[PDB]
């Protein structure tokens, strides 16, 4: 819930290896790690608003 | 003001999600809340028709406006030893 804390906000590409417990309709209970490709997007990066 | 209408709000969700599941969840087999875990569930949160047919997507509480954007369950425990290696003998 809250492990980490730093002063910068990281808006260039990265990946989190979080691990999921998730159960299909078989019931099957399998964890599975993920990396969640993501990037922040601005495409006015000087309006106060959106940034 | 009417945000802090409710002084416990989160319990205030919780409880209320949970009776509106566990209840519709009480209308349906075992078989049935397993395939249609997720659909039956987010069904029970906030059961209509707008969309058999999906209901809605959003769960609104008019007491301090509080809105359940979405519901997640993440999985199915059963604690009992019997449902446990016994569905086994059913992997087998």
């Amino acid at each position: 819930p809250h492990a980490r804390r730093a002063l910068c906000l990281l808006l260039g590409p990265d990946f989190f290896t979080d691990v999921i417990t998730i159960e299909t309709a078989d019931h099957a209970r399998l964890q599975l790690q993920l990396a969640y490709n993501w990037h922040f997007e601005l495409k006015n990066r000087n309006d106060p608003a959106e940034a | 003001a009417k945000l802090f209408s409710v002084p416990d709000f989160v319990g205030d969700a919780c409880k209320a999600i949970a009776s509106r599941v566990r209840g519709a969840v009480a209308s349906v087999t075992f078989d049935d809340f397993h395939k249609n875990s997720a659909r039956i569930i987010r069904m029970a949160v906030f059961g209509f028709e707008m969309s058999l047919p999906k209901a809605r997507d959003q769960a609104v509480f008019p007491q301090n406006g509080l809105v359940v954007s979405s519901v997640d369950v993440q999985s199915v425990e059963p604690v009992d030893q019997r449902t446990r290696d016994a569905l086994q003998r059913s992997v087998q």
